[PDB]
């Protein structure tokens, strides 16, 4: 079976040490001097496509009233030729219809 | 920090992003704690995407307060980490608010 | 709803239920939107709305709401004094509270049709509303209102002779100064007196910052009245673009006495050039656009002359010389005579700039000087708030580009509008 | 005049505007129509009103001392808003919130 196979292919890649080593070296306070090896960045080149968007729309209840707000959300990834990996993501919130000042984009969150 | 004594001079005015520019930074732990919950979810909806899932189950578990207190806190502080390991940046204005951020790994 | 729209020769305006008072929760805006090179003449005749104010106002608008300048806010029991503009587009928006009313307003509105013409201080056209100063003496008996150049009756003086203290009158549209008339005081019922000897003149477009003259690298002191029997003008050799002047004693022979005259222009008035509408917000958000913006999330209404707040800054403030531009799309083929450029507020200017057109897309005109060396460079601002206004000859298009080409040294920034005309 | 009369005997419930009229009175939009109120005890002002609070959508708040460009407000036991500030006790501010309460909606 051909979709068989495909999802072999998609699976075998999911498990992949980069895409648990990232979050962390994402979090750490420097760890800079990360090492990551040449056959698993290989194997990273092969999975990412060099773009990705996405809309999603939520609702915000302010008291009486309702809200309705679009989240967009674009991302990339990229090898370099030196193998190195990098990913980066984009993350943008706005009115469904564009307005001036409203709650999803001013929530002043008491902290 | 803010020029406090500057911006809160008087009871009827205050130039506009006050609130978002004064409030209190976050408790790093909880920084950390937010920012490793981001990346994963989207590398993992990064991955689905370039496989063609619809991956919603995961899309549905962005919170929409934590990406916010942390495009207030890099808006205060844009963050760098350990060549430098990580970037990190807000950005605010009058019809929108952002995030945008970058990890990167070595070869070497 | 009550947000009625208006073009007809001539008319009247009020709060709905006229004289009855006026609903409770209006939000209510009024337009009224002129011929080309027709004025705009608007005179209220009652107002009386309950109370800077915070519960009802009218506020105006030199353009549409919240977009073009706010000329003031209205409330209480002073009738709003009578109004003219050329600007084109003048609206009014009224806002009433859950729970308080009283009986409103009404008002009449009509239309009508060197460079050395009075504004009108004498003849009234300055009302008592647009008059004020840091100060009165204690005796009420040298009053700011009295300021009226050929008033049989005592100058100016505020509670102490200094040189701080300050007389400020509020042009409420923009208005081009030529030359400053002076006189002094004796006083009718005391035959000792007061006068000014010398002075200085303080310009703004917006009244939160200033520009103080100068005339080679040094302020200037004007030299005034010699005793206060007669008139003396003194006139400035190149014209200012202000709204707010406001002028300031130095030196008094024996206390400040002021009566003042300001002579001048309108913009309008040269020969067919109109703003497009930068300022009045006519030119929607949509229409213009940057090569970089100094954030992703930029907002195009920086880039307006006198209704943004802070101006445009490109990603790069040092960028290479020449490779920077901010365009606009006049939404229809325009006849372009000039522009009017600004700096920003860091605080910079652009001080030296050139200008492109077309009349599509892909397509990049230069506007090239009458001699063969070299394309046409104009020469811009010389400081962060006070305009400044460059001619060409006339030049068809609809997409304009300005290229700055040399900065203050904190950065390209500008605030620009566009003179055009058919 | 803003009141003259009291059409109650206690704060009637889920009501969504006030304006305080007379110092020792205030009155309210809520889903009957409006009421006039006003407790002996001249300080409950300010628990009324804060107990109505959850319902005055952003542009209400905003229309009330409206120099304060969308910022957190806050109010003083006799009734006078003013700008609130950020160290200011979170109970007594309005415009201000504790998390944006969120749902998710297909496409
Ligand atoms: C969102 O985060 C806040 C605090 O960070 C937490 O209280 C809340 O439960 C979270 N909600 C979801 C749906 O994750
Ligand atoms: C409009 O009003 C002006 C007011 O001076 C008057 O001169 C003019 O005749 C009026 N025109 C009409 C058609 O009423
Ligand atoms: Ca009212």
């Amino acid at each position: 079976s051909t979709w068989v196979k495909k999802v072999i292919w998609y699976l075998s890649g999911r498990n992949q040490t980069i895409l648990q080593r990232m979050p962390q070296t994402a979090s750490k306070p420097s760890d800079g001097n990360v090492q990551i090896s040449v056959e698993d960045a290989k194997i990273f080149g092969a999975h990412m496509v060099p773009k990705q968007t996405k809309l999603l729309r939520f609702v915000v209840n302010d008291g009486t009233r309702y809200q309705m707000c679009v989240m967009k959300l674009e991302s990339w990834a990229h090898v370099f030729r030196d193998y190195s990996v990098s990913f980066q993501v984009r993350l943008t919130f706005t009115e469904a219809n564009n307005q001036t000042y409203t709650f999803c984009t001013h929530p002043n969150l008491i902290v | 920090q803010c020029q406090r004594e500057t911006a809160e001079k008087n009871d009827y005015y205050r130039v506009p992003h006050y609130w978002d520019a004064c409030s209190r930074a976050l408790p790093d732990q909880t920084r950390y704690k937010y920012v490793e919950q981001l990346v994963d979810l989207t590398l993992n909806y990064h991955y689905d995407a370039s496989h063609g899932l619809d991956n919603f189950d995961v899309l549905k578990r962005i919170n929409v307060t934590e990406v916010s207190l942390l495009i207030s806190d890099f808006r205060r502080q844009n963050r760098r980490g350990g060549r430098t390991t990580f970037n990190a940046a807000g950005s605010l204005a009058p019809h929108a608010r952002s995030l945008e951020f970058s990890v990167r790994l070595f070869a070497n | 709803d009550c947000s009625k729209n208006f073009t007809s020769p001539n008319g009247t305006i009020e709060s709905p239920g006229f004289p009855e008072k006026y609903p409770h929760n209006l939000d209510c805006t009024f337009t009224i939107l002129a011929k080309p090179k027709m004025e705009i003449i608007l005179q209220f005749l009652i107002f009386d709305l309950e109370h800077d104010c915070k519960y009802d106002w009218l506020d105006i608008w030199d353009g549409i709401p919240h977009v073009g300048p706010l000329i003031g806010k209205y409330c209480g029991t002073k009738t709003p004094s009578e109004l003219r503009s050329s600007t084109g587009i003048l609206s009014l928006t009224f806002h009433t509270d859950m729970a308080v009313a009283k009986d409103g307003f009404s008002a009449r509105y009509y239309l009508v049709h060197q460079c050395n013409v009075p504004l009108g201080m004498e003849s009234g056209r300055i009302a008592n509303e647009q008059i004020s100063a840091s100060s009165t003496y204690s005796d009420g008996r040298w009053t700011p209102q009295q300021s009226r150049l050929h008033g049989d009756d005592n100058g100016w003086t505020p509670n102490l002779d200094s040189n701080k203290e300050y007389l400020q009158v509020d042009l409420r549209f923009l208005t081009m100064l030529t030359a400053i008339a002076t006189q002094g005081a004796i006083s009718r019922e005391t035959q000792n007196g007061y006068y000014v000897k010398s002075y200085k003149l303080e310009v703004s477009t917006n009244g939160e910052d200033w520009m103080v003259y100068r005339h080679g690298k040094n302020h200037k002191v004007f030299q005034a009245n010699n005793d206060a029997t007669e008139v003396v003008l003194n006139k400035l050799h190149a014209p200012l673009l202000t709204r707010f002047v406001r002028i300031r004693p130095q030196t008094w022979h024996s206390g400040i006495a002021l009566r003042l005259e300001l002579f001048g222009c309108r913009v309008t008035d040269a020969p067919c050039s109109n703003m497009l509408g930068m300022l009045s917000g006519l030119i929607a958000d949509s229409q213009i656009s940057a090569s970089s913006t100094q954030e992703y999330l930029w907002s195009p209404s920086a880039a307006r002359l006198v209704s943004s707040r802070s101006g445009w800054f490109p990603r790069i403030p040092q960028a290479q010389p020449g490779e920077e531009w901010l365009q606009v799309d006049l939404g229809t083929p325009k006849t372009v005579k000039g522009v009017i450029i600004q700096g920003a507020r860091a605080r910079a200017f652009v001080r030296k700039f050139k200008v492109s057109y077309s009349l599509n897309g892909k397509d990049w005109e230069y506007i090239q000087d009458p001699r063969t060396q070299q394309p046409k460079l104009f020469e811009g601002n010389m400081h962060y708030d006070t305009p400044d206004i460059r001619r060409f000859d006339p030049i068809p298009a609809q997409y304009v580009r300005v290229y700055p080409e040399r900065w203050s040294p904190a950065g390209i920034g500008m605030r620009l509008e566009v003179l055009g005309c058919d | 005049e803003c009141c003259e009369f009291i059409n109650v005997n206690h704060p009637p419930e889920r009501c969504y505007d006030f304006k305080m009229c007379n110092r020792f009175t205030v009155a309210l939009r809520c889903p009957d129509g409006e009421v006039c109120y006003s407790p002996e005890k001249t300080a409950e002002i300010r628990g009324i009103v804060t107990t109505m609070t959850h319902s005055l959508t952003r542009q209400v708040v905003h229309n009330k001392l409206t120099s304060c460009n969308y910022n957190p407000l806050y109010l003083e036991a006799d009734g006078r808003i003013r700008c609130g500030k950020v160290n200011d006790k979170a109970q007594y501010l309005l415009g201000a919130a504790g998390s944006v309460p969120y749902r998710w909606i297909n496409l």
